[PDB]
């Protein structure tokens, strides 16, 4: 003869439940990304310039060794 | 796109668990009947539904 016991919601109420779309912005601006890309390209160009000039000098040296040995 | 299927079928599995706890069957419960429902909810089902939601 005890009290009625049934599955029921708790005293007061259940906590609020989220349902709305949540997609944060989470990114840099286009200007920053373009600037970083162009800077990387320029740095690579200058490094390649130095290395290619050094390689040209090395090729000239090897060709001169061949010229010395040819006769 | 195969991945969202796998992500969401786990939620489907949990909801199947809710179905089985209320009726004993994962997908063909036969719980809703013309006069109402066959059985009342078990004593701790609303809490788990809230936790899923």
């Amino acid at each position: 003869a005890s009290k009625v016991k049934q599955d029921m919601p708790p005293p007061g109420g259940y906590g609020p439940i989220d349902y709305k779309r949540n997609l944060p912005r989470r990114g840099l601006s286009g200007y920053s990304m373009f600037a970083v890309g162009i800077g990387t390209l320029l740095f690579g160009y200058w490094s390649m310039m130095k290395w290619n000039r050094e390689r040209r000098r090395l090729q000239i040296e090897d060709f001169e060794a061949r010229i010395a040995l040819m006769p | 796109a195969m991945t969202p299927f796998f992500w969401m079928f786990e939620e489907r599995e949990k909801m199947f668990e809710f179905y089985e706890r209320v009726s004993g069957a994962r997908m063909h419960a036969a719980y809703i009947r013309p006069g109402g429902v066959h059985q009342d909810l078990p004593l701790g089902l609303l809490d788990d539904i809230y936790e899923f939601s």
